[PDB]
């Protein structure tokens, strides 16, 4: 998926 | 105004837009633009069958042995002669191969066995080995076929794709048109950059930012000034912005909302997003004479300026100039610094950065060097939750791409 | 002419490229351009104690209660009252604080008393808290002080930096010149891309695709032309390159070397580079009214002429516009395919992909999407070795960008 | 070290 939001650090 | 999450704000702006019509241009103008046709070649590439070395083009069923040379193939000339058993013409890399010969065999597997006594012309060579059927020879048609699509439709070109329109001698293509986008400030404490300073006034930056902005990624701008903080004023800004451009962009400014509803009957798609910074974003569309204007209007602030205008405005432009898949180019970085985590999505302007052999660049968040370097990305930091609330130096995040 | 290792040969074009004069420009034009001059301010940024937020500027000794509010400070505006004991002035963020006053409580610690008969004026207010000196206020010179210097000499410049250069108001800066480039090819063989094809001829692709390369960089930019593969010919365009030019580039063509050694005098640094593509890449240097300009001959492959003109001639070029670190960014991808390693250090153009929470770009050496796009690396594979002939899938290997 | 030649597969 992409995201505009910031993801976790994995 | 209702709170907008980023990603419905984002995907609202994305398809809201419009793809913008065609124009057919000079391939030399292409740089940087879509092409809405597939192109075609005309002709054959190599057009005759060309030699790959220098050295000589023979018959392969003669075998290896002592040849007369009966002349030279150089490049950009049709040779004249046939070759006859028991002979051979010289050839250069890229010389059309003459009628009898079906092969070339490289100079370095040959010895010369006579030249004319002035020195000038090889007459006689010995061909060492045996060379097989259509070696060394590029055959017409190998690189392009005529009639092949070389093109197709949707390509966002670069310098190699004008060399290939260069190469097939379309000179001529159809693509999207770019859009023009005008940039005005709103607020009365705003001078130009020009001006001294007066009393409780200051010098607009962001107009500056955001035009300097949108002619990097390459798209012509309209310079809209600062404008009074009334709906009057507003009003004929926005008009002559409407008349003039695709796009319209303010930042500062709550008048603009009244007179994009109530004087222009635009359609206000947001005017909150829970993000941060660019709360106040609002983003509104136009459709006046069967076309559709955007309008975006960015907070005042300049870090929120700039941050809003490289999330939401860069990708609705590459959109309208009729690129496929707008969406920005986001890639994992290592934080150089903890950062507490806010509730709203947070956007920081960094510099990445490649260390000696670290497979992961660095996001350096804005010593002696760094300062001299302007900003190339987006740090994308996550909404606050339970599990964090904090992210600690070498964590990997997320970074938008906006410069390297 | 001997062979040269790539690591001599690029050291080489960096330490023998002069960096440019300077020239005073308008900001506005300062896109990518190299201050030459530290900039000072001249104003403080807030030049007036700014208000952070919506409310009113309050005497914080008054403690909470209720004030009479005596007027409003809005942005632009210089107030002309003092705010006295028990008083208060409503002020809107960026707004001056009134002599007086020594701190701006928010409106939502606060609760209005009572308002004009007419509803337009605020009149009584109940302050809830108890203010700390100084509190929500921006002092004069908070964000810039002047005499400060806010960019140094060696900044190259990107929006943001225009817009600092905006804020205060130095609107003329000294800068290093842009180099300008002229570009020829030499061949026989070769016709203009707007021409129709002859016998033995082809058309011209590497003028376009280098054209087109150095502009994308932003430099000027001269076409020479097609030029016949002849001393005398050779000799009248690279004396016109000369007199038009910084930096002279050919590809195709051995009268080149001839004419740059024997008629023009020039200092052949290297005419065989041991990498590939890219074997007889040239660079020269000619010093002459006291100016020194560079000359790139490349290789007449279109392949080979784009790679080389990515590896030398763009490092050249950003060494001449002032930017102090030159080289290019260099990151780590992991290659897509096998590679059987050549002897030679081997360059290819590539596309670089980012996955889905994948932390390392996948480098696609030139299906339906990858076509649309345009390449924007050069996969840097390293020589053959004993240990090491072969590269497989997934491995991880260095990549230039070149293009994102 | 900086390098224009490309570094083995670490």
């Amino acid at each position: 998926d992409f995201s505009i939001v910031g993801s976790l650090p994995r | 105004f209702p709170l907008t999450s980023m990603d419905k704000a984002f995907i609202t702006v994305l398809e809201m837009t419009p793809v913008l019509g065609t124009e057919i241009i000079n391939y030399r103008d292409g740089m940087g633009r879509v092409l809405a046709q597939d192109v075609y070649a005309k002709d054959n590439l190599p057009p005759f069958p060309a030699s790959v070395k220098d050295g000589y083009a023979v018959r392969a069923a003669d075998g290896p042995g002592d040849r007369f040379i009966i002349g030279e193939s150089q490049a950009g000339e049709q040779p004249t002669q046939t070759v006859m058993p028991g002979q051979v013409m010289r050839v250069t890399t890229g010389a059309p191969i003459p009628c009898g010969a079906d092969a070339v065999v490289q100079v370095e597997d040959t010895e010369l066995i006579r030249e004319s006594d002035d020195g000038t012309e090889e007459l006689e060579v010995r061909i060492l080995v045996q060379a097989r059927p259509g070696q060394d020879i590029r055959p017409i048609g190998h690189d392009i076929k005529r009639g092949e699509c070389v093109l197709a439709k949707g390509t966002h070109m670069g310098p190699s794709e004008i060399g290939l329109l260069a190469t097939v001698g379309v000179t001529e293509v159809e693509v999207n048109k770019f859009p023009v986008v005008a940039v005005m400030s709103t607020g009365n404490e705003l001078l130009n950059p020009e001006d001294d300073l007066l009393p409780g006034k200051i010098r607009d930056s962001n107009r500056s930012t955001l035009l300097a902005t949108i002619q990097e990624h390459g798209y012509p701008t309209i310079n809209l000034g600062i404008v009074g903080d009334n709906p009057d004023d507003l009003l004929n800004a926005l008009n002559e912005g409407i008349s003039r451009a695709d796009v319209i962009i303010t930042s500062g400014g709550d008048y603009l909302k009244q007179v994009l509803d109530i004087d222009l009957h635009a359609q206000i798609h947001f005017g909150r997003v829970f993000m941060k910074p660019g709360l106040p974003t609002t983003f509104a569309t136009l459709d006046i004479d069967g076309v559709r204007k955007i309008i975006f209007a960015l907070p005042g602030n300049p870090v929120s300026a700039v941050v809003t205008c490289n999330l939401f405005v860069v990708p609705a432009l590459r959109k309208m100039q009729g690129i496929l898949d707008p969406r920005p180019t986001i890639i994992k970085a290592r934080l150089s610094c903890d950062v507490k985590l806010d509730p709203r999505p947070e956007y920081h302007r960094c510099i990445l950065t490649w260390h000696h052999q670290e497979p992961l660049p660095w996001a350096q968040s804005t010593s002696r060097l760094m300062s001299m370097r302007s900003a190339n990305g987006l740090l994308m930091l996550p909404p606050k939750t339970e599990q964090y609330v904090e992210l600690h130096k070498g964590e990997v995040v997320d970074v938008m791409v906006i410069g390297l």
